[PDB]
RNA sequence: AACCGUAGGGGAACCUGCGGUUGG
RNA sequence: CCCGCAGAAGAAGCACCGGCUAACUCCGUGCCAGCAGCCGCGGUAAUACGGAGGGUGCAAGCGUUAAUCGGAAUUACUGGGCGUAAAGCGCACGCAGGCGGUUUGUUAAGUCAGAUGUGAAAUCCCCGGGCUCAACCUGGGAACUGCAUCUGAUACUGGCAAGCUUGAGUCUCGUAGAGGGGGGUAGAAUUCGAGGAAUACCGGUGGCGAAGGCGGCCCCCUGGACGAAGACUGACGCUCAGGUGCGAAAGCGUGGGGAGCAAAGUAGUCCACGCCGUAAACGAUGUCGACUUGGAGGUUGUGCCCUUGAGGCGUGGCUUCCGGAGCUAACGCGUUAAGUCGACCGCCUGGGGAGUAC
RNA sequence: UAGCUAGUAGGUGGGGUAACGGCUCACCUAGGCGACGAUCCCUAGCUGGUCUGAGAGGAUGACCAGCCACACUGGAACUGAGACACGGUCCAGACUCCUACGGGAGGCAGCAGUGGGGAAUAUUGCACAAUGGGCGCAAGCCUGAUGCAGCCAUGCCGCGUG
């Protein structure tokens, strides 16, 4: 398939359109810690099959509109 | 202790050779035998021995050659907040070879020696010198 | 401290002041000599001085002494005042190189005679 | 006795009241 | 690039000389002229000013000044400190963050090993080659400390679920205490029967409270601490930037009160509510947990001891004094650390200008 | 500098580009970013590298090489495979020049120079013989790219002054 970078939703507001956060385990340059850091990813699914706290499997495609580059392709878990 | 168990027998073991004791006790886990087994290869402590069954109690019986004790440096190196892992070329050199450096790698838990010759590093535990 | 209150506030640098902030990165600059004076020093010292008061191309205007065995400056002749502060007199904080502009070599030196204007006899 | 916080007063350091400290 | 002829023929200067720093004596001057990177020289024998001689360093260059780094461990991740030198928020509660006691299984994100792609050439480094050497040019290699994908390893950290009790918390029984608030009440004393304020002895190196702080007796409501044996929940824990709350004394606003004291004998000191809430708010020592020889003494709980006694033996809680190893520059701390380690937060970077202006 | 954004975030429909896309339009939903530093202010071309340092680090981006941006200032477009174009055109403004006073021509941040600013940075030189580019079927033509020369101890290295 493609990377398939793994996140959770954090919100769910728009039309057909969701934000997902992914993480990152990343060494602070200097002081060799390992902070958390997470990045934000506007993701586009037709369905609106997902729950805002899932855990969904994104992976890149063409773009769709401005700041949305990512698709929808399973959901892992749901809600609770 | 609270937040570290490690540091805590490290600590214990460091202040039974401050005060010329022969044995301490601590409670036990599988890392903490783990880390007297290669203590006690190297050869920095006469002997070991756990009892209990619900709640072990490790206790450890100190050596010392001279009226001087041997264990006479002992330190944590990758204390929780700052975790180090070194890979095989960096994996450190503890007094010029006269120490050891216990580190814990895919195999279990040994000097560095052992992780040097097999050819595999990992996160370092303690320094012992 | 704490690796944590690095991580969050870095260790912040120690700014230099420099000591002459009129050159702006010029080991030379030339004055117009707008005053001379003779003023009394602060430390115990057996002098009154030898200073003038140029203002210079960028339009800061500073002391500087003024070294040799005695000059020929005038109220509208230009330096060329290079640096080394002077300890005695407070304010002064610069020099005049002799024989560039208009200045000329103090007489009779024959030892240290190249940090003056004069040539070899 | 000094100092701190505060309030008032006085050419000026400062004086006084209230509370605290021993850096009496 | 090579060969030939006169003639050694044309080719050496700059800075310093008291210490740091290699290299000394005499003359002119007498706190004057002056030198100086710092310490600093002279008011009549200058190794420091000017000049001569002498040696020292570099050399077709030598010195001065601007600029960066080093020395500067002097912003310390490698690699520092906060009792007295600059530094521990006035305290408690706590969101977001930082960190996680013990055993099994699973996942493989962190971590580790190998391989495959890429990391442009020159530069830097190693082995060589050529300009009469060197600077310079150049062949091969190494390195480019980095990133992504795939195949594996499972001890540690992280995710998911099931667990256990030592961390943590609840219940029962009691103990002590100026813990807080409300309202009554008593005596002494002062002032002029009236009125207000504070509670002599008990009283203490005493007690309570997170701090500021809290004194007659009784009544009511309520908070916290401690001790002994059980059960239960089963990590529910620690710290905390912003944030909420509490917070001597003085002062401000409203309405009262005013005996004594007392700024300027007035305000105030007293009361209800509201604001300000700052201090030498001090142990000049943040909170939590673990480990490390002893002796003197207060208070309190409980168990035990012909409990026959004022009593004796422990074991716990809180709290004074002297000291060992250890720490520190010293004073001193010293199981209630300023000792050995771990988790989290604020603060410190010469003095004044200044906790000042904007 | 603690709040920012209303073609702003999303959705169907047209329109447009070589191409995806709010780049644009009409309608609807009311969202999107921000303490892991949004918006705002100052400064600044970026990198391979250079200097320093035992190392981690710190300071800068001279020459050489890659990328981006501008061509007197601001804006749009045509030709073309490629430009919103250094020595191409048009529009608005200040500058410099010619003038028969009606109107017109220019852009050295190309090499060499002049005036000015500054402590300071050079010749109005030779050639296409080599490398490279444009046109040409090839000779060949153009090439201030380039190869050399001229000035300056600015730096590195070597020799001499017996």
């Amino acid at each position: 398939k493609i990377r398939t970078l793994q996140g959770r939703v954090v919100s769910d507001k728009m039309e057909k359109s969701i934000v997902v956060a992914i993480e990152r385990f990343v060494k602070h340059p200097i002081y060799g810690k390992f902070i958390k850091r997470t990045t934000k990813l506007h993701v586009h699914d037709e369905n609106n099959e997902c729950g805002i706290g899932d855990v969904v499997e994104i992976r890149e495609c063409r773009p769709l509109s401005k700041t949305k580059s990512w698709t929808l392709v399973r959901v892992v878990e749901k809600a609770v | 202790s609270m937040q570290d168990p490690i540091a805590d027998m490290l600590t214990r073991i460091r202040n039974g050779q401050a005060a010329n004791k022969a044995a301490v006790t601590m409670p036990s886990s599988k890392l903490k035998v783990a880390i007297a087994n290669v203590l006690k290869e190297e050869g920095f402590i006469e002997d070991f021995k756990v009892e209990g069954d619900t709640k072990p109690e490790l206790e450890l019986t100190l050596k010392y050659f001279q009226g001087k004790a041997v264990v006479e440096s002992i330190q944590r190196v990758s204390r929780p907040g700052l975790r180090i892992y070194k890979r095989k070329d960096e994996l450190p050199k503890v007094m010029a070879g006269l120490g050891i450096a216990v580190v814990s790698t895919s195999k279990g838990v040994m000097t560095d020696r052992a992780a040097r010759q097999a050819g595999l590093g990992g996160e370092i535990i303690c320094y012992v010198a | 401290a704490t690796v944590n209150q690095l991580v969050r506030k870095p260790r912040a640098r120690k700014v230099a002041k420099s000591n002459v902030p009129a050159l702006e990165a010029c080991p030379q600059k030339r004055g117009v000599c707008t005053r001379v004076y003779t003023t009394t020093p602060k430390k115990p010292n057996s002098a009154l001085r030898k200073v003038c008061r140029v203002r210079l191309t960028n339009g800061f205007e500073v002391t500087s002494y003024i070294g040799g065995e005695g000059h020929n400056l005038q109220e509208h002749s230009v330096i060329l005042i290079r640096g080394g502060r002077v300890k005695d007199l407070p304010g002064v904080r610069y020099h005049t190189v002799r024989g560039a502009l208009d200045c000329s070599g103090v007489k009779d030196r024959k030892q240290a005679r190249s940090k003056y204007g004069v040539k070899r006899p």
